[PDB]
RNA sequence: UGAACAGCCUCUAGUUGAUAGAAUAAUGUAGAUAAGGGAAGUCGGCAAAAUAGAUCCGUAACUUCGGGAUAAGGAUUGGC
RNA sequence: UCUUAAGGUAGCCAAAUGCCUCGUCAUCUAAUUAGUGACGCGCAUGAAUGGAUUAACGAGAUUCCCACUGUCCCUAUCUAC
RNA sequence: CAGUCAAGCGUUCAUAGCGACAUUGCUUUUUGAUUCUUCGAUGUCGGCUCUUCCUAUCAUACCGAAGCAGAAUUCGGUAAGCGUUGGAUUGUUCACCCACUAAUAGGGAACGUGAGCUGGGUUUAGACCGUCGUGAGACAGGUUAGUUUUACCCUACUGAUGAAUGUUACCGCAAUAGUAAUUGAACUUAGUACGAGAGGAACAGUUCAUUCGGAUAAUUGGUUUUUGCGGCUGUCUGAUCA
């Protein structure tokens, strides 16, 4: 299996688990679940949501 | 006159009366078929419903077009612990049926088999089975005469069989007894098989193993109740109906003057003891065994437990069948998982299977960790870590 | 030869083949007279591995071809990658390629030496292309048909092009890839040419459906005689 | 489906019910696909026959130009937009409804296709794989 | 608060009256939400949804020249 | 030319007025006994029995389009009583 | 709707398929005829919903015949097990087109079914037009608007308890009753059999799908009084916190 890597927040997606996307620009986001999912489509940054591996890899937080 | 656009009947009449069931232990109505030369083996065992989850393995199937490709599938775990083996019982067939003539009993009997003779056991004597103990420590006179007379007698051979309820995390403290098919052997065989292992427990393993298609016995989940539009699946009436519109609107015609028993009406709805046929058999874990949800791809000593356990049921500390798909009934039921009455080809009951990974995410939750050590890994160090 | 084949019924070979001059790829969901016509055409000399690229049985028009190497789409799982690192010779190279447009035999059509791209591809693409075929690469497009793989077959010897083509686009493309191209049909008036048919140095294999002058016209450009 | 299948397809989750209209992705200079039937869909009381990605539809041009419009023709959805499980179990989906023209053996009426597409259109039909930009 | 004797909350004053208790089946009455499609439902878009204040831009055919007109159609709005 | 008091003028129309009739042609749709525009030997239109036209207005009747939605595919769930 | 006879049609040849002039029947899903029951009222259109029955079989199963070479088709037998659709117009039944499909067969059950719905039509009282009438008014002529009541009883049906079989508990047997699965596509057989060519099968095998049914909730989606967490408006608790 591959264990793939979510788009929005950088979780990581076992097999069977959460949604994929295919934007019409043809690229590919997988979310992790619902609430990711939710937040993509409404179009929040991930720069700026506390929770995600791109907020603390940019706030030097646990790195 | 007649009905001006033909559709098919809604619900199934074989599945009727749709009342509840006698007891929450199914009843096996029939067992495979013996022949008289296999070993002596059982025909059935019992277990309690865990929970599912899912697994990923590779398809062999010579012709698909997911041929050597991963598939993920649902899978329901029971729980199983090894059933003790108290009393036999013969039938003799008469030209009204099966009969049984006499049941010769063990010695011993624990205290969670003896609570299923009792409705209010803490104020108790417990004086149950005393005088047949005491028909016991004899030599053996009054034993192997009934014994003797289930060998001289008695075209079928039952085992009485019970659960260890101790074993699983349910808070019942009562075991289940059943009668479980002898399907080798002579009928002497049979109840010499019986005697001995008379106060001995019985493995999963010696009856099932993989790759084998079973069937699943149990009572399904109840619902109280119910309307006839969940009920059996009628339309909905349109929005602009009085009196109401989750009914059937014309339930027979002027005649005969009755209804029949035909129409879809409201009542109970689940409860029913269902048999589910060909469900096949992923893996037989043994519950003395650490990486139970290990398979030879993943290779990481983990139990078939989630993260925080399965959701109202608990641990899975006792041996468990991995079987594929959905079984009737709900988590924490008494199921008895039967052999196949049939042999079944068909290239796909013969499928060889090998797991490639299994979930063992929690359940209570959009679940991310399979390990609690994966999940530090990942997160790092938290506040409550020091 | 031009040799007529069909894929259980479907006349178009490039679609479910790729034939380059040092092997050749086959989907796995294939009849026996299609592996036939490339076990006895090709022989023995020229190893034909049964493929699955990204789980679907096209794989001409997922990948792109070259004697040096063997480009993949980013969705080829690694059981496909190892098998084509067994079954092919140490000599390719294969390399999967991280790029949008991830259909590579629609995307670019290449042969031994010089290759026809898609305009609009990225440029780690272009030099992953450069580096993995050995091969110069030029962004152009056939008469305003961008998919430059499925819209023309191309080999050393000469190369057949889509049928409504402007002649001096006829020339341009000509003097670019240094071969003679030809303007053509294959599988009874079909236009597109290069998911028709696949060709090499001394093989092509086509649709049942195309015609004897097709025929003709395929044979004189590649000169397989 | 029906005739110019190459295969089979499994079972898709059905999104696209009789009165749709979806994108048309080709250039043979349509703008959209009206879809007033399905291939092979069976028959229930008062049930929508609909539509799944892969499947060839009955169709009319609402909007493009006028000798495509006031006729049928058949089509071959490409982009579902309703949320399909593959056999590897991810749930996937586009972000629009969108298919392309064909004559009933499923060759294509258009040249090019803009946009991504399913792999299970891509290998049922070899004509929507040949012109079609980027398979997923 | 707000354009406002609108709606919502509060002060003075006045009530705390309308058989109650326990559970939460079906079918109701009243209030709601729904993936994908979007009137295919129906005699008929019935019912519901959508729009909504204010500022700026822009506004057709026709006309009894007064209108149509908030036509249509766009953009903005907090706090400091 | 006969008959009659005089023979339907200007206009309008399968109109809320046309039996035949789902009139014929065009348009609208994939498909229209619906709608609209024309045609007129009009069963049985027609001039204060008022005729024709008409801006604005209408909890009036009818057709189409955009937006919108559980009206529907096809149902599911929640709250109060 | 079905027979009998057979002058003829069918290149030739009554009967492969038809069949004139005659003649024997069946059915009560047509419309009549009659007036037996109901006028101290049995709710007369159509549609929606739902069950069952009939066969005079449209499809599916197995067959017989051909003016059956193959493919397609036609006639007939056992057969009602199983299915028989989505729409535009019209209040319609009917009809007529579009389209899918294996097929889009015909009917009954108080012209099934209004204390099941709806109320478009018909069929009260308002109103307009045309024709008729001096007039009041009339019109199986057209148009528009027009209150659809009650079940808590008995039975039936769907589910639910329960006295009495010395008491109580556990494990069972099986009389009887019900019953369920259905249809298609693709690959291959095979461009094979057959045929002069055009054309072009079938059995076995494999992978899927349609319709139906029984469960189930690992995943995905829906649902939110977990009023669980966060945010936001207005007001009130002097502010802050809450
Ligand atoms: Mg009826
Ligand atoms: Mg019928
Ligand atoms: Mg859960
Ligand atoms: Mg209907």
């Amino acid at each position: 299996m591959k264990v793939e890597i979510d788009s929005f927040s950088g979780a990581k997606i076992y097999p069977g688990r959460g949604t994929l996307f295919v934007r019409g620009d043809s690229k590919i986001f997988r979310f992790q679940n619902s609430k990711s999912a939710s937040l993509f489509k409404q179009r929040k940054n991930p720069r700026r949501i506390a929770w995600t591996v791109l907020f603390r890899k940019h706030h030097k937080k646990g790195i | 006159s007649h009905r001006k656009y033909e559709a098919p009947r809604h619900g199934h009449l074989g599945f009727l009366p749709r009342k509840r069931a006698a007891s929450i232990r199914a009843r096996v109505k029939a067992f495979p078929k013996d022949d008289r030369s296999k070993p002596v083996a059982l025909t059935s065992f019992l277990g309690y419903k865990a929970g599912m989850t899912t697994i990923v393995r590779d398809l062999d199937r010579p012709g698909s077009k997911f041929h050597k490709r991963e598939v993920v599938e649902a899978v329901t775990v029971v729980d199983t612990p090894p059933v003790v083996v108290v009393g036999v019982v013969g039938y003799v067939e008469t030209p009204r049926g099966l009969r049984s003539l006499t049941t010769v009993w063990a010695e011993h009997l624990s205290d969670e088999v003896k609570r299923r003779f009792y409705k209010n056991w803490y104020k108790s004597k417990k004086k149950a089975f005393t005088k047949y103990s005491a028909k016991y420590a004899q030599d053996g006179a009054g034993i192997e005469r009934e014994l003797a007379r289930i060998k001289k007698y008695a075209s079928v051979v039952r085992v009485l069989v019970h659960t260890q309820i101790r074993k699983t995390p349910l808070a019942q403290k009562k075991a289940h007894l059943a009668e479980i098919q002898l399907n080798g052997g002579s009928i002497s065989e049979k109840v010499d098989w019986a005697r001995e292992h008379f106060e001995k427990t019985v493995a999963v393993d010696s009856v099932f193993e993989q790759n084998e298609m079973i069937d699943a016995i149990a009572v399904t989940k109840g619902h109280g109740f119910e309307g006839v539009t969940h009920r059996w699946g009628t339309k909905k009436l349109p929005r602009k109906t009085h009196r109401g519109l989750r009914k059937v609107a014309c339930i027979g015609a002027w005649h005969p003057a009755h209804v029949m028993w035909s129409v879809a009406r409201a009542g109970q709805r689940g409860y029913h003891s269902r048999t589910s046929i060909n469900h096949k058999i992923y893996r037989v874990g043994k519950g003395d065994d650490e990486a139970n949800g290990a398979t030879s791809f993943d290779r990481t000593k983990k139990t078939i437990t989630p993260m925080g356990g399965f959701v109202h049921y608990g641990e899975i500390k006792n041996d468990f069948i991995m079987v594929k798909g959905c079984i009737p009934g709900n988590r924490k039921r008494i199921v008895t998982l039967r052999k196949s009455l049939y042999t079944n080809t068909s290239r796909k009951a013969l499928e060889e299977v090998s797991l490639k990974w299994i979930d063992t995410a929690s359940k209570f939750g959009k679940g991310r960790f399979q390990t609690p050590a994966e999940k530090h890994a990942f997160m790092g160090t938290l506040k409550k870590d020091l | 030869m031009a040799t007529r084949t069909q894929f259980e019924n479907s006349n178009e070979i490039g679609v479910f083949s790729k034939l380059t001059n040092t092997y050749c790829l086959v989907a796995v969901g294939g009849s026996e007279n299609f592996y036939s016509a490339f076990e006895a055409e090709l022989g023995d000399a020229i190893p034909i591995v049964h493929t699955t690229i990204a789980g679907t049985r096209i794989i001409g028009r997922m990948t792109a071809g070259n004697r040096r190497g063997l480009l993949v789409p980013t969705q080829t799982t690694d059981q496909e990658l190892q098998h084509l690192r067994n079954s092919l010779p140490d000599s390719v190279k294969i390399q999967r390629v991280e790029e949008r447009l991830s259909a590579l035999g629609n995307v670019i059509c290449c042969n031994d030496y010089v290759a026809l791209v898609h305009p609009d591809i990225d440029r780690e693409t272009e030099e992953l292309i450069s580096d993995v075929l050995g091969v110069e690469v030029f962004r152009q497009t056939i008469s305003g048909n961008i998919l430059v793989g499925s819209y023309c077959s191309l080999s050393n010897q000469g190369g057949l092009v889509h049928p409504q083509t402007s002649v001096q686009d006829q020339e341009e493309l000509s003097s670019l890839l240094q071969v003679p191209l030809v303007a053509g049909t294959v599988n009874r008036g079909s236009s597109v040419v290069g998911a028709g048919m696949v060709v090499n140095d001394y093989l092509a294999v086509t649709g049942l459906d195309t015609t004897a002058p097709e025929l003709s016209v395929i044979e004189s450009i590649f000169r397989l005689q | 489906s029906g005739n110019g299948a190459q295969g089979t397809k499994f079972r898709i989750s059905l999104g696209l019910p009789v009165g749709a209209i979806m994108n048309c992705a080709d250039n043979s200079g349509a703008r959209n696909l009206y879809i007033i039937a399905v291939k092979g869909s069976g028959s229930r009381l008062n049930r929508l026959p609909a539509a799944s990605l892969g499947d060839m539809v009955m169709a009319t041009v609402k909007k493009g130009k006028p000798e495509l419009r006031k006729k049928v023709m058949p089509a071959i959805v490409v982009r579902q937009a309703k949320s399909w499980r593959r056999r590897d179990g991810v749930f996937l989906y586009f972000e629009d409804n969108a298919g392309v023209i064909a004559n009933p053996k499923g060759e294509m009426k258009g040249s090019a296709i803009t946009g991504p597409v399913g792999k299970e259109c891509a290998d049922l039909w070899p004509r929507v794989a040949s012109n079609s930009g980027v398979v997923v």
